[PDB]
């Protein structure tokens, strides 16, 4: 966005040496074909197990049984004769 | 008699007595009894205590 100066105006660019028109241009890379190489083992000992953890532990519990349950001797109450 | 006497030196954690004279102290008697404290006749309602 320029303004022409028109006392002293230019012309449009002229012909300077070049740099030797072969050598600005590449060649196209050529790709032979390729292999990820080696048979892959299916599976590996990793260092860490892959399933979930428990943040807390709760305590577990079993049922057990008691014995077998006796009779007794019990101290014996007095008779309600009207006094009591 | 060997735990309950020690030298002077020694640790006397379990022991009972520390001294000079610890290595001949003997025991004689360790007579013990043991009380039992319970709760006597249970209150049996249905199916059992």
């Amino acid at each position: 966005m320029a303004l022409i100066n028109p006392q002293f105006p230019y012309a449009g660019p002229v012909p300077i040496p070049g740099p030797a028109p072969t050598e600005t241009m590449p060649l196209l890379n050529y790709r032979v074909e390729g292999r990820i190489a080696g048979i892959q083992q299916a599976r590996q000992f990793m260092p860490f197990l892959q399933g979930p953890h428990r943040e807390v532990a709760e305590q577990t519990y079993y049922a057990i049984g008691t014995g077998i349950q006796m009779g007794q001797t019990f101290n014996q109450p007095l008779i309600n004769t009207q006094e009591g | 008699n060997n735990t309950a006497f020690a030298a002077v030196g020694a640790n006397p954690l379990e022991a009972i007595y520390q001294g000079a004279g610890a290595a001949d102290c003997e025991f004689e008697e360790i007579s013990y009894t043991v009380y039992q404290s319970y709760l006597d006749q249970l209150p049996v309602g249905q199916n059992g205590y």
